[PDB]
């Protein structure tokens, strides 16, 4: 864990505080009566944005439930080969709500979502990079409204859309006996 | 743009593929073949190792079994869906917005897919529009009038009634009209000649 | 007791006719979505030991199979709420003045006093509702999520239905509530010859929800 | 491997119950869908679909994790008796409301909504005719009046 200076008041013979989960939150001291809180050390998924092989080869990786600080440390970057060294450090280090995003560049603009990230951000390759930005829910519009005022069409289109939808599965059936046991 | 129906086939084939997987799984016995734990065991033993495996496989066969009977259940949802879609939108013209496609439904046209359906919905969708003056009624005679079938509009100086989903704009009558009350509790009416067919016939007999 | 007991006045030649109205003002509540949690097996079931995890390498993909299955919830939470408010392609805004022919939306429609973009209402729906396990966040924000509300409410007092069908025609708003009666056969001349009583029963039905949902927790 | 196989067996009931809930949410929010495509984006005529009574415009409101709808619809109120006809016979013909009912006052007979008493005068615009009045039911004798 991470063992942090407390600010809540243990009672003076207590020695543990837990949650509502009978997890330790905070633990005192043996020697001085040093009450400190305990938080589990950083963990997250490690998620991979990558346009198609079939478009590009360059990727950015995404830590969930990180601040920024503490990838160098968690991601072994000692350790791997030195292509992972890349993306646990570099100046594109974008923090989000979701987690902390290395290797895309955040830009000030909007476009429709192309690969979700987490909380309203989204990134997608345009030039020749990866970039992460805050979605646009479509374009703006202020329709003429007045009193008075009204819009009537004058011509028409005729469109064919396209709808799927699923009607059944493949119907199969395992032989609970032979699956376990076959001729055993 | 097959995205649903390869969505199903993928999730049958994996999760069968992941079934017969554990097949190959100790779950913590000597060997995941039954036949070599007792061609290499005694059965005192062998009875505790194939134990423990008919465990395993048990709990991977009900989970693989619990996972198909929920996925069912969502396509029977889809297909109930899709036979309302087929009785209400190509056996019919529905009124539901944005049921049988996007815009005003007209029909549809079904056409069949492996392990599923694909509906074509023709739809009507207005194109080019102005804009025009309107008003909510008509005074003539110290009558409010108001259209039947339509609205009232004006090119800027000549007031007419048009349906309200294609400009075609018409004279005002009293027969693509109707009259209710005076001229004086509508909010926003405004002033022009409601011509009667009868009179202007009348002079010319 | 089911109910109070009644008996309708049937007859051969007997009709009851309406000589007023009321304009009802009713709220629906649907739950759309549900938190993204995924969970690690290994962590929940080893969490700091290595043998432990060797151990659970016997088990086969027991580990892939929940995770699979508790990613797939969390996707399909995004996909929900995506169907049911990104349903119009464009962000339709009100006009500046909220002239409404008497109508007075100001109850429903976004004020910009409020830091987030919402309306009273929604401000009183926020306010009321109160290990390897991590909550992912959704891929809308509930400003993102307030922004197609307001989009569609300002498509529809502006345009009608005009809007979900086709390109917003603008179209004036009590003239769009004559449309309405003719809907539900009532001529529309009744609108126009009482659009004050009516705009003033909606305006008063619309503020009584705020006290009918605060005061009632359930 | 009893500890692994009890943390196992916990974490797999917690999966199926969020999976068989997720289901239900699911359901949940495609009904919200149609509800606001049918009562927001257009008028309804399926009864007690968007709130109780005739539905005329439905104003979205979002939530934590949902949606709320406000219904508007109209209900009518303070009705009153009437006599009815199916029909009235004028000149040996029989004459049918084209868009209402025949009510009668008690002194006179006028043609009025469904929905809504706004009385008329029977004229033979109010009205279309049909045959003799040998064979409707409950045919009474007024003046069908023509403005011609």
């Amino acid at each position: 864990g991470v063992l942090t200076e407390s600010n809540k008041k243990f009672l003076p013979f207590q020695q543990f505080g837990r949650d509502i989960a009978d997890t330790t939150d905070a633990v005192r001291d043996p020697q001085t009566l040093e009450i400190l809180d305990i938080t589990p050390c950083s963990f997250g998924g490690v998620s991979v944005i990558t346009p198609g092989t079939n478009t590009s080869n360059q990727v950015a990786v995404l830590y969930q439930d990180v601040n920024c600080t503490e990838v160098p440390v968690a991601i072994h970057a000692d350790q791997l080969t030195p292509t992972w060294r890349v993306y646990s450090t570099g100046s594109n280090v974008f923090q989000t709500r979701a987690g902390c995003l290395i290797g895309a560049e955040h830009v000030n603009n909007s476009y429709e979502c192309d690969i979700p990230i987490g909380a309203g951000i989204c990134a997608s390759y345009q030039t020749q990079s990866i970039i992460a930005y805050t979605m646009s829910l479509g374009a703006e519009n202020s329709v003429a409204y007045s009193n008075n005022s009204i819009a009537i069409p004058t011509n028409f289109t005729i469109s064919v859309t396209t709808e799927i939808l699923p009607v059944s599965m493949t119907k199969t059936s395992v032989d609970c006996t032979m699956y376990i046991c076959g001729d055993s | 743009a097959l995205g649903k129906l390869q969505d199903v086939v993928n999730q049958n084939a994996q999760a069968l593929n992941t079934l017969v997987k554990q097949l190959s799984s100790n779950f913590g016995a000597i060997s995941s073949v039954l036949n070599d734990i007792l061609s290499r065991l005694d059965p005192p033993e062998a009875e505790v190792q194939i134990d423990r495996l008919i465990t395993g496989r048990l709990q991977s066969l009900q989970t693989y079994v619990t996972q198909q009977l929920i996925r069912a259940a969502e396509i029977r949802a889809s297909a109930n869906l899709a036979a309302t879609k087929m009785s209400e939108c190509v056996l019919g013209q529905s009124k539901r917005v944005d049921f049988c496609g996007k815009g005003y439904h007209l029909m549809s046209f079904p056409q069949s897919a492996p392990h599923g359906v694909v509906f074509l919905h023709v739809t009507y969708v207005p194109a080019q529009e102005k804009n025009f003056t309107t008003a909510p009624a008509i005074c003539h005679d110290g009558k409010a009038h108001f259209p039947r079938e339509g609205v009232f509009v004006s090119n800027g100086t000549h007031w007419f009634v048009t349906q309200r989903n294609f400009y075609e704009p018409q004279i005002i009558t009293t027969d693509n009209t109707f009259v209710s009350g005076n001229c004086d509790v509508v909010i926003g009416i405004v002033n022009n000649t409601v011509y009667d067919p009868l009179q202007p016939e009348l002079d010319s007999f | 007791s089911l109910g109070a007991e009644n008996s309708v006045a049937y007859s051969n030649n007997s009709i009851a006719i309406p000589t007023n109205f009321t304009i009802s003002v009713t709220t629906e509540i649907l739950p759309v979505s549900m938190t993204k949690t995924s969970v690690d097996c290994t962590m929940y079931i080893c969490g700091d030991s290595t043998e432990c995890s060797n151990l659970l390498l016997q088990y086969g993909s027991f580990c892939t199979q929940l995770n699979r299955a508790l990613t797939g919830i969390a996707v399909e939470q995004d996909k929900n709420t995506q169907e049911v408010f990104a349903q119009v392609k464009q962000i339709y805004k009100t006009p500046p003045i909220k002239d409404f022919g008497g109508f007075n939306f100001s109850q429903i429609l976004p004020d910009p006093s409020k830091p987030s973009k919402r309306s009273p209402i929604e401000d009183l729906l926020f306010n009321k509702v109160t290990n390897g396990l991590t909550v992912l966040p959704p891929l809308l924000t509930d400003e993102m999520i307030a922004q197609y509300t307001s989009a569609l409410l300002a498509g529809t007092i502006t345009s009608g239905w005009t809007f979900g069908a086709g390109p917003a025609l603008q179209i004036p708003f009590p003239m769009q509530m004559a449309y309405r009666f003719n809907g539900i056969g009532v001529t529309q001349n009744v609108l126009y010859e009482n659009q004050k009583l009516i705009a003033n029963q909606f305006n008063s039905a619309i503020g009584k929800i705020q006290d009918s949902l605060s005061s009632t927790p359930s």
